[PDB]
């Protein structure tokens, strides 16, 4: 009973169902000049192109 | 109210106390528990039950009074 | 010497849970202290995890709790644990009070006063937690009881405009009620420690009323495993409630977004407030009805000051015992009449039941006590 | 059976705790299989595994 | 972007000196950057995930 | 007319304490809602990611999510164009505003169908009797802006009974009567009210077995430790 | 005889507050414990008002704080009071710790351990509370310290993806931090009661270090009015900072909406971390850096187990007192170097400052205690 | 790049007890409403925050009712614009922030609520930033960025507005560069801290209370400690 | 701790006077200021030398920081 309690409460603190939805984006390249970085949103984190 | 040592002053008493492993887990459950619970039930019938049958009679009376008021109109 | 008798925390542990001389006469009706404590810490845990996924705002609360019950893992059962554990806590609280009134343990005066203040605090925590899900029932009941607090002449209007944060139940009222329901069980636990302090000053009580100082068995390991038995009984009843019939207690209208215009016709508080509410609507006076409720709790204060018997308990006073069982039936009567729509025979029997409540506890207790008194050559 | 069991697994505390943790994992596995088999057995038909087995 | 010693990437949180492709040579930075699951298409596009 | 008609409890496949839900009927009912009833009723708290391993498949979830386009965010200009959406999609509102639906009717807003089984006095059988029991007024019509329905508090609804002999005549055999579509929509609304039904029954079975395990054991241990004071006896020595 | 000596509440209040045997030769250094208690209840009160006006939602958090500061009456003074009272709480905290190491009251071992646990809980409380305004600096400092938690080999990945509340910082992170920033201060209060309980078990300590059983004066009313003096000066400082310099200690980058893509080069947190972040960014080792931080506070744990002198005061051990002042200057040097950006001379002197930190603590102070033990023919 | 630390100026509100000129606040609001409220926003100040500070009743109501609202539902429920009585915020000249970045040459113009308080320096930074348009000494200047050394990187995508379009104050002050710049920086200081007058009032309160009350409690503590400071010891053995 | 079972002290006579009758501040400007001057004489040898080292390291690090920030090379 105790280890199932621990399992269910860790699963409650684990994640959320909507967070597991993450996308596969399409990015255009040559609108960025020669020698420049730019970030795009993937999982909230920056995506360096 | 305090701890042991100072509570009462009693002479003339010997208590016998049996080991837990000495005796059974369930010493005569069915031959004793059923007449004891029958005695404890009979000791509270006319004290506990007559409020609840008053509850059920007032329940049915007020219920059927509501039904009779709401079925002529 | 002995590690338990040397370390200062372990001295507190020894005086609390090991060397407590307990009465050997107490049946399962004395397990309620451990039951209420384990209910309290489970309420702490469930509300804590809810607060880790709750949003206190009028726009976002309903959708966020929906997100909990549909998206956050096991949040549906944690919410069901919190609500039904509040209901189980109420059952154990009423039966703790019933033990304390039946077995004559209410002669403990200041312990009874601490319990009354604890009853105030649990009522307030319960009501504001019930306000929190932003339901239709919660919105209208909060409006009604806020106007009940505005019944006070010349002080109540400023006090209600002080607790609003607006004109009505708006975002300020929602967040303030979140703060108070979010903070109060710690204060409840502190006054519970005070309750325990005055009891361990006095000492616990047996069914007879005769002090069992010649027959003191320890608190450990007997009452520890007996409280474990009662606690796991509470576990199985509570968890079977949250996993088989979640809807035997919860209102259907509780799952609706708050409409500021509707007032659905079966508007009611929850069943643990309906006996508080049946006294209200069966008395045609606003201030009179709320004063009647406050005087019902003050009657619960008064009843230690009217024990004009010569025994302690009603265990050997059967007339007062039968009056007590009539009061039990009258309490369930008032609760069911609180659970009915406003109807004319229901109005008549609710008024008769409330005046019967007052006449039994106020008047009939010293009358029954003095018949029992003068009957026994006293 | 009983004398053997008491003479082995009930005189050292840590060995007792270790063997009840090991038996607890084994009983957890056996109870998983039993409970899943029973609950899938009394509600055969309208379960997602067979509808996925269609496809 | 366009900072640090090697001209490429440069973290300001602890001064990690990366190259143009983000490879550490001065600092307590333990590892180098991770290639995501991206694939180019010669319409100047890329599918990233 | 202040005399409600209470729905009886019906013999469903989710009736008992060990009973379950038909996910194939959930599939049928969601096809019913998406193909009929989504145009008038919002169900905004249900997403396509709730429809992955319940009854549907993975790629057909992408097919359903690309069947409904709602919106993408700012394309560096805030143009807010139409996007298919792969798995994060929710279900679109038929009306952007409440008064949009009010002007599309005589007021009388169609509620969100997330919680309707658990939201009225009477659950899924209230829904079944509501969708079923349509007849004619004997003597009582009120203003001819509403319809007639006995299963209603107030006994008049603005919703036309949307059944009328095969509104869909859908995918498998399953002849689209009133009864088949009503059973499927009641099963689907029960699942929309509780996303965690059969998991709850599985944990209930686990818990009944564990409480049948513990209650001999813990009561035996309590009887065992209290067995000393149950056995003591007294004797008088002056 | 006495209500104070028979009533069970006033027994504890009398034996803790009124008739407590305290020594008599005490300067302003023993006011700091009462000042920590006053800051505790004051910060709890300001946080209570804030929670009655705050929403933990990442879309509306910054605007809700702006609503507090502008729209809500005196919410600006309560926000400034909570922030600067936390700052003065850290001031009184480090003064209390410096006193406990300087006069040599660290021989009371369990008191010291309870204090260390209180130090951990207060630091985590203050960090999550600083995350809660949901600004740029709060977001990115939470990101860096979350990845510092993820620096653990083979164990840290599951734990930090578990406490992420997502794949990164989102609304769930904000709600979890709000729940812990609420729930830890009452745990701090209860453990402070246990702290004071062990101290009343032992008895307080004079400046001289000589055992002072022979000069027992009661805490009432002498040290009560001395604590009133200290309380009025501390309220003077707090009112001064909230009425003339709010923007002095308040960091600028906590005043914008948290852009998740900006990352300004200003990276330093509020001043009560910069002693330790300088210890982090000195050693060129990830696990070595976080290990050095944990080992720094564990050296603060195992300070009494390196004591070997034959007198507990530093007032009569002069060269050890000089080393103590060098340690104070070393701590302030570490704090100001943490309050800097990173270039090459800063890297050099930060590494050298960490080396001097552990060289002075782990070597020079016990060897100094050895040599001034050795000088007196001992 | 380098970073110039701005000077500190002898402002008439720099003193710790000196207030702000409400006339300067009114004319600085006139500055903001003329030219500054076209690219930047100040979305955290309503018009009711101006009615007791820099205008009268009908003035602030006119300033709040000359502005669109685009209020919510009507009988159909869609939208309608409105003057708006007092609850109006400033009407956000760039709706989407990425559309703001696409409006000018990138580097979207931020809001102006906390800029005096949160730019590594007070209103002196803002004043020197506004007047610091000057000559480039042979630098990069990538076609959209302007040279100003009161900025980290010295490259700003904001044109100098300050000599252009003298705005005709309602009082009629002849607009130079530095006078109108000082007035708008004072208005921004008020926009940072609307509490400034009242916090200096309570500062005056607390300073008088702690200038008269602090020796009282100190003297009382010495009065009660007067015994132990004066006790004297003596040694009798037999 | 208790109060009554702490030690055993003989030979002690203590004189003390009522706090009303002596004044509030007896020679605060005649004894306390030479007292704190005595404290200032008795402290700076133990307290002062770290802070001047810290001030020197402060100014040296600041100036080396600026002179490393500005190069002016040769080309
Ligand atoms: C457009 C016409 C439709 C369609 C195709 C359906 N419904 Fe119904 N519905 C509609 C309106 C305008 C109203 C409002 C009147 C009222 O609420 O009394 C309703 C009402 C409902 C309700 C509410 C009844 C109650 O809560 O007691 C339900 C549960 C409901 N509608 C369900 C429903 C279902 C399941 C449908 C698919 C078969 C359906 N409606 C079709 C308008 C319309
Ligand atoms: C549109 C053109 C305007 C107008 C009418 C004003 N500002 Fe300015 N501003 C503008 C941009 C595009 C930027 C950002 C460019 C960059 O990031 O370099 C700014 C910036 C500022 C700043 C911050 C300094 C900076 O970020 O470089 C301040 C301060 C500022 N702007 C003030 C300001 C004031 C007071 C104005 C009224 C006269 C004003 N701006 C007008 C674009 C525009
Ligand atoms: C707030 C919830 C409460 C908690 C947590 C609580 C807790 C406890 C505990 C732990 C005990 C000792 C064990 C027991 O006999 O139950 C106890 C006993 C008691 N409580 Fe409470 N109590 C609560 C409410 C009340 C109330 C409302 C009253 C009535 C005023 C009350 C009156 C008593 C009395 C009289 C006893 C002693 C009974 C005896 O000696 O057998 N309690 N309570
Ligand atoms: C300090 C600890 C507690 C916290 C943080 C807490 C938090 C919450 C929150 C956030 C809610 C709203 C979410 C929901 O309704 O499911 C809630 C509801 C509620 N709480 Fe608590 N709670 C606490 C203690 C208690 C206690 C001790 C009780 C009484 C036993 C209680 C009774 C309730 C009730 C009845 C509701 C309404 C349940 C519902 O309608 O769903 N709570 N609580
Ligand atoms: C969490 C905040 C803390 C509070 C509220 C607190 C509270 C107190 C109080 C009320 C006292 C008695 C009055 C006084 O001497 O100032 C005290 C004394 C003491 N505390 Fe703490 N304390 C805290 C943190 C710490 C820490 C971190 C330590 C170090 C481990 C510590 C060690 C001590 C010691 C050694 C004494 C006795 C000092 C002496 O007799 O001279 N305390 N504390
Ligand atoms: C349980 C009681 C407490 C509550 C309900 C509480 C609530 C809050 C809230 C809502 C905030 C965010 C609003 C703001 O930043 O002004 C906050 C921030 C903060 N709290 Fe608390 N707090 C509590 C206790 C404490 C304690 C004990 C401390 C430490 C002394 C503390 C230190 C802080 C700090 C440093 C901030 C950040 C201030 C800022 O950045 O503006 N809080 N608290």
């Amino acid at each position: 009973a105790a280890k199932n309690v621990v399992s269910q409460f860790v699963s409650s603190m684990s994640a959320s169902a909507d967070v597991l939805a993450m996308s596969k984006i399409e990015i255009k390249l040559s609108d960025i000049p020669e020698g420049k970085n730019m970030a795009f949103k993937w999982r909230g984190k920056p995506l360096f192109v | 109210g305090r701890q042991f040592g100072h509570l009462t002053r009693v002479r003339h008493v010997i208590t016998y106390s049996l080991s837990p492993f000495e005796q059974r887990a369930f010493p005569h459950y069915f031959s004793k528990g059923i007449p004891n619970v029958l005695r404890r039930t009979r000791a509270c019938i006319l004290r506990v039950a007559p409020p609840f049958v008053v509850f059920y009679l007032v329940y049915t009376w007020g219920t059927q009074e509501f039904e009779k008021s709401k079925r002529k109109n | 010497i002995n590690i338990r008798k040397t370390h200062p925390l372990m001295k507190i542990v020894n005086n609390a849970f090991i060397d407590l001389p307990a009465p050997s006469n107490i049946s399962s009706w004395w397990n309620f202290g451990s039951l209420l404590g384990i209910c309290l810490i489970l309420q702490i845990l469930t509300g804590l995890f809810l607060a880790m996924h709750y949003t206190p705002d009028t726009t976002t609360a309903f959708s966020s709790v929906t997100h909990i019950c549909r998206d956050v893992n096991y949040g549906w059962i944690i919410r069901y644990m919190h609500a039904n554990g509040a209901s189980m806590f109420f059952i154990c609280l009423f039966m703790h009070v019933g033990r304390g009134l039946y077995y004559g343990s209410y002669t403990f005066l200041e312990t009874w006063n601490i319990g009354v203040i604890l009853l105030f605090a649990t009522m307030a925590t319960a009501f504001m937690g019930y306000v929190l899900p932003w339901g239709q029932m919660s919105f209208w009941g909060a409006t009604v009881i806020t106007n009940l607090l505005s019944a006070i002449p010349y002080i109540g209007t400023n006090l209600v405009e002080w607790i609003w944060g607006g004109f009505s139940v708006d975002k300020a009222t929602l967040t303030r009620f979140f703060a108070f329901h979010f903070i109060f069980p710690f204060i409840i636990a502190a006054l519970a420690m005070v309750h325990l302090l005055f009891l361990h000053e006095t000492g616990s009580n047996n069914p007879t009323g005769i002090p069992s100082d010649t027959d003191k068995i320890p608190f450990h390991p007997y009452y520890t495993i007996k409280d474990i038995l009662g606690a796991i009984l509470l576990i199985l009843i509570l968890m079977l409630l949250v996993l088989f019939t979640p809807d035997l207690l919860g209102d259907p209208d509780n799952y609706t977004p708050a409409n500021p215009l509707n007032t659905p016709p079966h508007i009611k508080p929850e069943w643990y407030f309906l006996f508080a509410y049946a006294i209200l609507r069966s008395i045609p006076n606003k201030l009179g009805g709320v004063l009647a409720l406050v005087l019902s709790i003050l009657v619960l204060v008064i009843m230690p000051l009217l024990h004009t018997s010569k025994q302690r308990s009603m265990m050997f006073r059967p007339i007062s015992q039968c009056m007590f069982w009539i009061l039990v039936a009258d309490l369930l009567t008032l609760t069911w009449i609180g659970g009915q729509p406003v109807e004319h025979p229901y109005i008549i029997i609710g008024q008769l039941a409330s005046i019967m409540y007052f006449l039994i506890i106020l008047v009939m207790m010293p009358v029954a006590s003095i018949i029992e008194n003068n009957l026994l050559k006293w | 059976l009983t004398a053997r069991l008491y003479s082995l697994l009930f005189r050292r505390t840590s060995t007792f705790a270790l063997t009840i943790v090991v038996g607890a994992l084994f009983f957890e596995r056996a109870f998983d299989q039993g409970a899943d088999a029973i609950y899938e057995h009394i509600n055969e038909g309208k379960l997602w595994k067979h509808i996925k087995h269609k496809y | 972007a366009n900072a640090g010693d090697f001209g490429g990437y440069y973290c300001p949180c602890h001064g990690s000196h990366y190259d143009a492709s983000g490879r550490i040579r001065k600092g307590p930075a333990p590892l180098n950057l991770e290639v995501p699951s991206y694939e180019f298409t010669s319409d100047d596009m890329v599918i990233v995930g | 007319s202040d005399l409600e008609l209470h729905p009886p409890s019906y013999p469903w496949s989710h009736r008992g304490l060990l009973s379950s839900l038909d996910h194939t009927s959930i599939r049928r009912g969601f096809q019913v809602y998406k193909q009929v009833c989504s145009s008038c009723h919002s169900m905004d708290y249900v997403a396509y990611r709730h429809l992955v391993g319940v009854c549907y498949t993975e790629d057909e979830a992408k097919a359903l999510a690309e069947e409904v386009e709602v919106q993408d965010g700012p394309n560096e200009d805030g143009e807010m164009f139409m996007r298919p959406g792969k798995l994060s999609d929710y279900f679109p509102k038929p009306y952007p505003n409440p008064e949009a639906a009010r002007a599309a009717n005589n007021g009388a807003l169609p509620p969100d169908l997330s919680y309707i089984v658990r939201a009225r006095h009477g659950g899924e059988d209230y829904v079944f009797s509501l969708l079923t029991g349509y007849c004619e007024p004997p003597r009582v019509s009120l203003r001819e802006g509403l319809y007639f329905n006995p299963y209603f508090p107030g006994q008049a609804i603005g919703m036309a009974p949307p059944i009328y002999n095969e509104v869909l005549e859908f995918d498998d055999g399953t002849p689209a009567t009133m009864s088949q579509v009503a059973k499927d929509v009641c099963t689907f609304l029960r699942w929309a009210a509780e996303p965690e039904h059969d998991h709850r029954k599985r944990m209930g079975l686990k818990m009944l077995l564990m409480m049948g395990l513990l209650l001999p054991l813990v009561y035996a241990m309590k009887r065992h430790k209290w067995s000393v004071l149950k056995s003591r006896k007294l004797a008088y020595r002056p």
